[PDB]
């Protein structure tokens, strides 16, 4: 259903922004067999975990130092998450090292639920 | 705190102001 | 101290020179009490009598299998290994170091897919009284069951007399999950003993960092040139969801980036196509190139 084609494309835009917790687990049912007996309930839990990452990209988490700059990819995520969320449904001293986790987290995050969307599109589609 | 490059790498730091 | 095996303890110690030992006091286990006397090694030196014994180790002539008897009768044995820290850190002196990736690297690990299966490797230049011991699980919190097979020798480089020795493993995750973002690490610990020192080694991962596919199979041509392959065999399935993208080099250079398992390219004299494969949706590592002659 939720046009897995503009999916593919949001999330594809997510992986190459992010080469630069809400996990999908195993009882999300996110795994190809859990995809064609109930796709609704993987999505459901992909955007959620979306919908956790932009309020972490909008924190006290990526302000202060170090700064972040104007051109820094880290900094068009927010959109990037946002456009696949409709989609579906329409820190004082070292913030260093949490911004850090946080992005090898959404790497790993966006990689299976671009599985997802390939696989929907090749056989819920 | 600009050595992070020596733990995250070169790329991942230009992310930031030093 | 502490005990590693029946029998066997862990005395840590820091490397100072000049450093107190630790006040270590062994006890005999049996149910006599009377005429006990206790030995070190292949030595018939008494160091001590009754049912327990002080020592101060300090050094590694302090260590060793220490016995108790009742003249001749033998009751009981404890051996005594040293753990070094140097310069606060703990010694690293049976494995070498493998420079790629990162510098202190003793461990390297890697995986051909998502089942939860993966190889561990190690390099050495030890060739007596050498013991490993490996285990493995997902989590410190909840150690969650991964099985490991043992360490066995799998390549050796003799210079003379230098001989450099590398060991394998393989381990398995219990309850595999391939589809699932990992939340925990893998954790790889490798007990290393040497005569009477002791070392240990870990090493903690997510599959997915250690991925390196296969390379791509049955690399053909068909002028019309058209360029087909096909996944590897080891490569997770179904391909609709494990994803997999390849580089195609002509080089006698030139390269193409696809997602298809074909592409079409021009090929020049005594040059070659080689193509490789990756983790489509995660920059894994590459696999090795496979090649066939341009023509
Ligand atoms: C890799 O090497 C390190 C360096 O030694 C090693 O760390 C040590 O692990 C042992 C194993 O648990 C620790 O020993 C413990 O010490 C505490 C005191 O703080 C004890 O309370 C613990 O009690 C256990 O053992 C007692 C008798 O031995 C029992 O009475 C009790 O019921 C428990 O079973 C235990 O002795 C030791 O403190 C650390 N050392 C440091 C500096 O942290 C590590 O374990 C090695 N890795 C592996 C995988 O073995």
């Amino acid at each position: 259903s939720p046009a897995w084609t503009q999916c593919q494309q949001l999330s594809q835009k997510l992986c190459t922004l992010a080469w630069s917790v809400p996990h999908i687990q195993c009882g999300d049912g996110c795994d190809p067999q859990g995809l064609r007996d109930n796709s609704q309930f993987c999505l459901q839990r992909i955007h959620q975990g979306l919908i956790f990452y932009e309020k972490l990209l909008g924190s006290d988490i990526f302000t202060g130092e170090p700064s972040l700059l104007p051109d820094s990819p880290v900094g068009q995520l927010h959109a990037s998450l946002l456009g696949l969320s409709q989609l579906l449904q329409p820190q004082p001293w070292q913030r260093l090292l949490l911004r850090f986790k946080i992005l090898r987290s959404l790497q790993a995050f966006v990689a299976v639920a671009a599985r997802v969307f390939a696989h929907g599109a090749a056989t819920l589609s | 705190r600009e050595r992070c490059v020596r733990n995250y790498g070169h790329e991942f730091c230009q992310n930031w102001y030093w | 101290i502490w005990e590693l095996k029946k029998d066997v303890y862990v005395v840590e110690l820091d490397w100072y020179p000049d450093a107190p030992g630790e006040m270590v006091v062994l006890t005999c286990d049996t149910p006599e009490e009377d005429g006990i006397t206790w030995t070190l090694d292949q030595s018939s030196e008494v160091l001590g009598s009754g049912k327990t014994l002080t020592i101060q180790v300090k050094e590694f002539g302090d260590a060793g299998q220490y016995t108790c008897h009742k003249g001749g009768e033998v009751l009981s044995h404890s051996l005594l290994l040293l753990h070094k820290k140097e310069d606060g850190i703990w010694s690293t002196d049976i494995l070498k170091d493998q420079k790629e990736p990162k510098n202190k690297t003793f461990l390297r690990c890697e995986a051909k897919n998502y089942s939860g299966r993966f190889t561990c490797w190690w390099l050495t230049t030890i060739s007596t009284d050498l013991t490993f011991s490996v285990k493995s699980s997902r989590g410190s919190s909840d150690p969650q069951g991964v099985t490991c097979g043992a360490a066995t020798l799998s390549a050796e480089r003799v210079r003379g007399d230098n001989k450099e020795y590398e060991y394998s493993v393989e381990c398995q995750e219990d309850s595999a999950c391939p589809a699932a973002e990992e939340s925990l690490p893998i954790e790889v610990m490798v007990d290393a003993v040497h005569k009477l020192k002791y070392e240990n080694y870990t090493s903690s991962f997510f599959i997915r960092d250690i991925i390196k596919p296969d390379p791509p199979k049955n690399l053909q041509l068909k002028p019309l040139v058209e360029v087909s392959w096909e996944y590897p065999d080891t490569w997770s399935t179904p391909h609709s969801y494990f994803s997999l993208t390849f580089c195609v080099q002509v080089q006698g250079k030139d390269r193409v980036f696809t997602d298809k398992t074909s592409a079409t390219v021009i090929c020049r004299k005594n040059a070659s196509i080689s193509v490789r494969a990756q983790d489509r949706y995660y920059s894994s590592s590459w696999s090795e190139w496979a090649s066939v002659p341009c023509s």
